[PDB]
């Protein structure tokens, strides 16, 4: 297929926009990059961090915490890195125990409240990056936690108070699930790097959605070093050899109905502002050398 | 039911087996009564060879209860299943051969996917992967839908028997009560003992057909345990 | 059950009214017994305003059947949680509360886990993953042995109760029973309603402790159904 | 610790051997490494395989079927790189029925008509070789498939029952020739990315979790910076390379090993070039670094 994003920049109807994968990948470069290409031919995007990676202060040397704002060079350039962990701060003692009656509560509860101060305002789109996937995947299952939440309590200070707020979070993630669905709003690319482990656990998160029925269309690759004219390195030659062989089956399988997006590393962990401009410039213009 | 946390709560307290050696005693009377129930069964036994056919509907009603005790509540379901695998005009096993038939399937590509290499063919590597778990759904499928559907049949064939054994369980006592069965000898029973006939409206002097009714499943049921004792 | 399935099997098959009328009947002799009953407990109720103890002890049995009735097989181990809630000699009391303080650490441990990050700390991250592991196997150790404690206690005081429940149900029948509780009027029931006093050795004309020992309980019961009115 | 397997060497009352991990890491390259400084002091040394990919065939290009044999310059390299699926084929109603309250049963089979002839002979160790890892250690669960197996049954039909009551009784003596530590090994394989270390990590506490320990781990393709000469490309490989390889530094050195293996031009063919792979895992190359 066409190996560019140009299809997620030309759907207007695009909200949401999902970006993951595992570790090891440098998820970061690729979520600024698609912000700020995002930002040549939009109005109000917004980027969002869970990742206790607290890697946008690197990429653009700034401190950020829980409230949004506009960074240096841009006028649409805004984010705020957040910890889950305030909201159990907020609990520092019966919910604790409804804590440990259920593996997971006050995490869907932060998320709600999240998405409340995302949808406060009236920006375009957003954008997001996760965790590894085990403690991820577990924000699809809020809505069958909450269930098991209130059905729990409805058979167990006034409880009425926090029966009607356990209705609003219930209201308010029963919007969030409906609009994760409809997928003319939402997204998801995922990210991989040739070698074994990674292209194999690619396909389980493709049919853990596919389980969930969201589809994509885009996967992103990195590190894919091209020779140089003339100079060579002798185990580079291997591993270049070795990385077309991974190569070329992801392109026996998703040549169909995917994208490929081919993305070399440089020489420096890519900071600054021109420099990452450059390097988001890829992502439209493919370059391929003759192979 | 243990008779020990019994005991070791009846140290909280401080004629018993008066009542111990009282109670037991009864139990003698209701062993000579089913032995002499045997005894006027063989009397009426050794009466029809010599001379109706009640006693051959009783005859019949023995071996139901000898089926009633020699039940298997799942084998009469594994007769059942030969049953039907009789019938080709069936619906249902027309799907339970396709069943079969994608099992046939699943163990085959389950195979090529062993068979298969995780290096050089990954593309195909996960297309088994994918039709692996695209019939691994429709398995269990058929799985809730035909073990209902015979869990269903039991439930049906369970009252199917139970009328034809129930219905004669209380026909019997229904009609041809007052019509006496047969004349008890002139002197043999007390008084008292004759009434049993006189509340199903028998004739005083007659008996009815109760202890045929339950009772005679144990006078087979000796010979019952005489199979225990063919087979073992 | 429903005499609609019923129906669509009798189509298989080709007397039936006569047992449906004379099946009904019989429920008449039940209901005028309970009236009867009734109208005997009204006139032992009028013979104590003129006029012992032991109509006391039927006084305490009344509550024991209501408990009976409004039994909470796990609502009986509610009051024994409070029970246990209080003393603070109780060996397990002390483990529950360490259970508690365990899970504390558990639920501490837990967020420093999410808190942490799985990059810079992978040592870390492999120590708190295997102090996860650690403690997730001992939480329900103390699951398997408290609960087992608990059910164990409940099997325990069923029985504790049960003794004095049928203590006071068989003890009352035992002593006091040629003892005559009260003399009927002369004249009022015939020979065979006074057969009842005749088989517990009680002098003929006066009554024993049954009907006050089990029907009794729907005297109450009513009253029982009282309160259903005053909730509902 | 000591960076070798010299406590592997100098046992030698050792019989089980077993070393997987993950894909893409060359482990039976590994392997054969083992088994040739294995068979240098020891007198019998039978080698067994089950992953599909038929590595032997690269590793000595002489096809290897369903008997033991030698292979020239050997006088105890003995292997057969058979498949479990033969099983399959030897399956080939109610038996096939049977495959569907457990999904397995041929592998236990297998592990069942293999041991047995390894058993059969008086051979001093043996060295193995598995499938990823969710599929490699459900093969501890054939004793209690056996076990569930044997109480769905409790003349052609007691014939087979006392057939796998001798099944039985072998699977039993087998796994308690498992728990010994003394005949029984285990070495994982990782390479320095972060999924390895992480599966590799989740792969540690299941031996944990069913009582076997372990002392020994390999790494392998740890690249070393040339002298005077440099590629752009390999400093910050060196510098990845390293961020992971000084992560695990803090993990294992106190109860386990540290194997270094530097990666080579080609994959190493025949036994003469094996040999020199080989001879690092006694003697640990070691730059200034
Ligand atoms: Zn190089």
């Amino acid at each position: 297929m066409e190996p560019t994003l140009q299809s997620i920049l030309d759907q207007r109807s695009l909200r949401w926009i999902f970006v993951g994968g595992k570790g090891g990948v440098g998820k970061t470069t690729t979520s600024c990059s698609l912000a700020i290409q995002l930002a040549k031919v939009r109005r109000s995007v917004l980027l969002l961090s869970t990742d206790p990676a607290h890697n946008l202060s690197d990429a653009f040397s700034q401190k950020f915490g829980k409230e949004a704002r506009l960074v240096e060079g841009f006028d649409n350039l805004y984010a705020m890195e957040i910890d889950p962990n305030g909201s159990m701060q907020d609990l520092l003692g019966v919910m604790q125990d409804l804590a440990y009656a259920i593996p997971g509560i006050d995490e869907a509860m932060s998320f709600a409240e999240v998405l409340k101060q995302v949808n406060s305002l009236s920006y375009e789109t957003i954008v997001f990056d996760t965790a590894p996937t085990g403690h991820t995947l577990r924000f699809l299952q809020f809505p069958t936690v909450l269930e098991k939440a209130l059905a729990k309590v409805s058979q167990l200070q006034t409880l009425s108070d926090v029966m009607e707020k356990l209705d609003s979070l219930r209201v308010t993630i029963s919007e969030v699930n409906a609009q994760f669905k409809d997928e003319r709003l939402t997204t998801f690319v995922c990210v991989c790097i040739p070698e074994f482990l990674s292209l194999y656990e690619t396909e389980r998160m493709i049919q853990e959605l596919a389980n969930y029925g969201i589809d994509t269309h885009c996967i992103v690759v990195n590190q894919l070093l091209f020779p140089k004219p003339g100079s060579d390195c002798e185990q580079c030659t291997a591993r270049r050899r070795m990385q077309k062989k991974y190569l070329d089956q992801i392109e026996e399988l998703y040549d169909e109905e995917f994208n490929v997006v081919k993305m070399p590393l440089l020489v420096e962990e890519v900071r600054g502002k021109e420099r990452l401009e450059k390097f988001s410039e890829m992502l439209i213009k493919p370059f391929v050398p003759p192979e | 039911v243990e008779q020990a946390i019994e005991l070791a709560l009846e140290f909280f307290p401080a004629l018993r087996p008066k009542v111990a050696v009282a109670m037991r005693y009864v139990d003698v009377g209701m062993t000579l009564w089913r032995d002499v129930m045997l005894a006027l069964f063989v009397l009426g036994a050794v009466a029809w060879w010599r001379a109706m056919s009640l006693l051959l509907v009783i005859f019949l009603l023995e071996l139901v209860v000898q089926l009633v005790n020699t039940i298997g509540a799942k084998t009469i379901n594994n007769l059942l299943w030969r049953f039907y695998l009789s019938i080709p005009g069936s619906p249902l096993a027309k799907d339970f051969a396709e069943q079969r038939a994608k099992q046939k399937e699943y163990l085959q590509v389950r195979h090529d996917l062993n068979a298969t290499s995780s290096q050089d063919e990954f593309a195909k590597w996960a297309r088994l992967q994918r039709k692996h778990d695209k019939l691994m759904d429709e398995l269990e499928k058929k799985k809730s839908q035909l073990d209902a559907h015979r869990t269903s049949f039991s439930r049906k064939l369970t009252i199917y028997r139970w009328i034809l054994t129930r219905g004669m369980q209380w026909f019997l006592c229904f009609w041809f009560s007052s019509q006496p069965m047969f004349w008890l000898p002139y002197g043999w029973f007390p008084y008292w003992v004759e009434w049993l006939v006189s509340f199903p409206n028998a004739p005083m002097g007659s008996v009815s057909i109760v202890v045929w009714q339950s009772a005679c499943s144990g006078v087979l049921a000796l010979v019952i345990e005489a199979v225990m004792a063919v087979v073992r």
